């Protein structure tokens, strides 16, 4: 576990700590005995406390540089220990080649999917890439962008025709729908257009109450005729051949969308 | 191996009094 | 009507860039436009004192007539078949209605942030008459035709109302136009204000394009001595 | 408008009274060691060696960042590069009096650290010298008694030859190895 | 701003280049271990800075990334269509 | 397009470099090989590091150059509709009364 090996990493760097502090304060009371001045200030309270002053004493030798310049193992044993972390660290190196030569693989991958990635019009913004469609939605590796089926929504219009029974109407007809990085574009555009349709049919039906155009739900309207009704809902694909009407509903759609477009 | 076009002021000037 | 401004200028080539940075910071490419303006100062034959029935002090001042004309009057045989657009700019009965207008040398102040120039103007529609041109009407009113200008530019909608212009001027006469901003475009930033509040408020706008074009293009005020069109 | 000080004096008319200063230790009227705090007590002269006069100042300008990302909410070669890089934060930049001295006394300081500052500090103020004078051994490196004596003539004979010999001892242990 | 971005890769690869060499002499030439620490240290730096390079580039990368008739006569159809008003 | 070729560019760019580091890992394995008393890699050691450096100066030479390229095309290259909408249902109108 991650977790268990940064209490490790803690435990070994705390040994260093208290090992490298212990030399500090021997120095510190070893400094006390002359020099100081204020040198013995440099040690613990309970240190400071426990032993009292003038601690220690220091001899004259010369010659033990001598010895150890006689003896010249030291250096041989220096030499290996520099050979041997240079081979660790030769290892090392090959292993981090290799990984970020493969994270380059799937950098220059995503950078190359983002050279198809195609257009200058739209906003990007950022550590990944977000685009505003509008809201912003994030870019991930195929390819994908990651809005907040949730609503992905179109609208169609049904037509239901009124019969000799008098009580009800039934369905006569049916609007159809129909199925890189500027592909994703087109689709979010299309995507916001429909919803703003929606949105001021549903404005401009407050005025229509007295009509015959009832707004019924939030992504649905309904407008009664005395033959017909229509409704018109923004809906997903997950909800829900030819018929008489549906050539009708086609057209009702195209110039819904296209009374937008003039409001434009 | 290796290495290591003109005044503002006197064109509006002109435009309000006609001087060049 | 009270006009707070800021000018600058660009030579010929930092057209394309500006043009394109402009477009960016408003979100509209720029609209083609023109105007013909004819400056007029009092007759100098005849002579008035310069005093009110009041017998107030009142300064001479010349009066500006502006109008428009259609773009095929600019474009020649040359010209001919060439995008009617911004790039066109680098290959260079009765009376008319026109906009008359005597304006004020701008508001003293050290330090001012813009300009601010008052203008009067009101709007001719139409004569009828002996003498109906334009011209006859300017001398029953006292004044004589002293000289007359044409600009060619492209302007840019902001915010708020402000307006950008990007000009090119040429003084008409028979012995030819001379093109005043010769060598590049001479560039107004400009609001038109009919309370102290939007006054303030106008000098902001005005200042956060400055602000913005600090570092690319400088927007400054001009000398006030320099829009002053008192006759002398 | 012309910054004042933390004392009084009598307008005797005659402005003909003022002494020169020198190092027979006259500081000025301004300078001299009784001098009155801000709460009214009276406390001892502040003379500063650098080191001690690089930290002060250092310290003043941290804690002065600090208040001022506060408001916001609503080696010696390297460190002359970060003291310019202090006061192009804290000071109004057209100080050029407070930037060569932080270039002087960066260049200058005999002791880095607040602790080993401290211990000449400590040291020092055995002796009961003016204020001024240990300064001047705490910013000037000597060897000799004599060099001492001639570099600072306000001693001369206010602490023995001897025992300010054993001071220059300290003092040259203390001084940091950049 | 950009010109900062030179600058800073610039001094980078020299720092790069020097730091390379000069751990190179470093080893060959508790004495030994501290040159391994050492040796550590530089070789972390230069790793470092190669990662320094890679945010250079993403930055670069980044600045690059960031008639009538007609229709007169086709809603008359339309529109005649949608009503079925003929019914006759 | 051109911001395609300057993200072409950076990516050898960035091969390059890992080029540099892969001959870093084989210059320090034969510098180790030549002290132990194999001299054989010598001409190995010696070409793999030199090859290295080449190739990172080949590196700095093209990265610095680029950028110099990204400062020059400020202004030029690089920064400092609904009649299509209307066409599209046109075109879907017309389809849909003559399919």
């Amino acid at each position: 576990q991650f977790v268990k090996r940064r209490r490790d990493m803690l435990e070994h760097i705390n040994l260093a700590m208290n090992e490298s502090s212990l030399a500090l304060e021997f120095v510190s009371l070893l400094l006390s005995s002359v020099k100081e001045s204020t040198g013995m200030s440099s040690m613990s309270p309970f240190l400071r406390k426990v032993v009292k002053p003038s601690s220690l004493n220091s001899d004259k030798i010369p010659y033990v540089a001598p010895t150890k310049k006689e003896y010249i193992e030291l250096d041989i044993l220096n030499k290996g220990w520099k050979l041997q972390s240079l081979n660790e660290s030769k290892d090392l190196l090959r292993a981090s080649f290799n990984k970020l030569s493969s994270i380059l693989q799937n950098e220059h991958d995503y950078w190359n999917k983002i050279m198809q990635s195609i257009s200058n019009k739209d906003v990007i913004f950022k550590k990944l890439l977000a685009i505003k469609y509008g809201d912003r939605g994030i870019a991930n590796i195929n390819l994908d962008l990651i809005p907040h089926h949730s609503v992905k929504k179109f609208l169609r219009v049904r037509i239901f025709t009124k019969i000799e029974s008098e009580d009800d109407y039934i369905l006569s007809g049916e609007s159809v729908m129909d199925r890189d990085i500027r592909k994703q574009i087109q689709l979010l555009k299309k995507i916001i257009f429909e919803k703003e349709l929606m949105y001021q049919i549903k404005k401009e039906c407050a005025l229509l109450i007295s009509y015959g155009v009832s707004i019924e739900n939030e992504n649905k309207v309904i407008i009664e005729l005395p033959n017909e009704k229509f409704e018109i809902e923004l809906l997903s694909l997950d909800d829900d051949l030819p018929k008489i009407n549906d050539k009708r509903a086609n057209l009702m759609l195209v110039m819904l969308r296209l009374l937008l477009v003039v409001i434009f | 191996k290796h290495d290591f076009p003109f005044n503002v002021d006197d064109v509006l000037k002109f435009t309000f009094t006609g001087e060049k | 009507v009270q006009q707070l401004s800021l000018f600058g200028s660009i030579g010929d080539d930092g057209y394309d860039l500006l043009i394109s940075t402009l477009t960016t910071i408003s979100g509209n490419p720029p609209l083609l436009y023109n105007s013909l303006c004819t400056v007029w100062k009092p007759n100098p034959s005849y002579d008035v004192e310069n005093v009110n029935s009041r017998n107030q002090l009142v300064e001479p001042n010349r009066i500006k007539l502006s109008k428009e004309v259609p773009f095929s009057y600019l474009i020649d045989e040359t010209m001919m078949d060439k995008p009617l657009n911004f790039r066109i700019l680098k290959s260079f009965e009765s009376c008319s209605p026109w906009s008359l207008q005597i304006s004020d040398i701008p508001a003293a102040g050290n330090n001012r942030s813009v300009s601010m120039q008052t203008i009067a103007e009101t709007i001719i529609l139409s004569s009828a008459g002996k003498n109906s041109s334009v011209s006859s009407l300017m001398n029953g009113l006292g004044y004589v035709f002293e000289f007359q200008y044409l600009t060619i530019g492209v302007k840019f909608f902001m915010k708020h109302g402000l307006i950008l212009e990007l000009q090119k001027i040429w003084q008409i006469e028979e012995a030819g136009n001379s093109q005043i901003t010769s060598g590049g475009f001479l560039l107004k930033a400009y609001i038109n204000v009919s309370d102290i509040d939007r006054i303030n408020y106008t000098e902001t706008a005005l200042m956060n394009l400055k602000k913005e074009l600090q570092g690319y293009i400088e927007l400054s005020v001009p000398d006030r001595q320099s829009m002053d069109s008192r006759v002398a | 408008v012309s910054t004042s000080t933390f004392q009084t004096r009598r307008r005797r008319l005659k402005k003909v009274e003022e002494e020169e200063n020198a190092a027979t230790l006259q500081l000025g009227q301004e300078f001299q060691l009784k001098q009155i705090n801000h709460q009214g007590e009276e406390e001892e002269l502040i003379a500063l060696n650098l080191s001690e006069a690089r930290l002060v100042i250092k310290e003043a300008l941290v804690e002065r960042r600090r208040a001022f990302k506060r408001s916001q909410k609503k080696t010696r070669e390297k460190e002359l590069e970060s003291i310019d890089v202090l006061l192009e934060q804290t000071t109004g930049g057209n100080n050029k009096d407070l930037k060569n001295t932080m270039q002087y006394l960066t260049n200058f300081s005999r002791f880095r650290d607040q602790e080993t500052v401290g211990a000449v500090i400590q040291l020092l103020k055995s002796t009961g010298l003016h204020p001024f004078e240990v300064a001047q051994l705490g910013s000037l490196a000597c060897d000799t008694a004599d060099e001492a004596k001639t570099l600072i003539p306000s001693l001369n004979n206010k602490i023995s030859d001897d025992e300010l010999e054993r001071i220059l001892k300290e003092l040259s242990n203390l001084e940091t190895l950049y | 701003s950009n010109q900062a971005l030179y600058e800073k890769l610039e001094q980078t690869r020299t720092i790069l280049s020097v730091k390379l060499a000069e751990l190179i002499n470093m080893t060959t030439i508790a004495v030994a271990t501290t040159s391994v620490m050492m040796v550590n240290n530089q070789t972390m730096q230069l790793i470092k800075n190669v990662q320094d390079l890679l945010i250079l580039t993403r930055s670069i990368k980044e600045k690059w990334l960031l008639d009538e008739k007609q229709i007169e006569e086709l809603l008359d159809n339309c529109i005649e269509t949608f009503v079925a008003e003929k019914t006759t | 397009p051109y911001i395609q070729e300057r993200l072409k560019s950076l990516n050898d760019i960035e091969t390059q470099l890992c080029s540099m580091l892969q001959e870093a890992s084989q210059v320090t394995f034969i510098f180790g090989e030549l002290k132990r008393g194999n001299e054989s890699v010598k001409p190995q050691f010696e070409n793999h590091v030199k090859q290295f450096y080449e190739r990172l100066d080949k590196s700095t030479t093209q990265l610095r150059k680029e950028i110099q390229l990204l400062d020059e095309n400020v202004g030029t290259r690089l920064l400092p509709q609904d009649t299509e909408k209307m066409e599209e249902q046109l075109d879907l109108l017309s389809a849909i009364l003559d399919p």
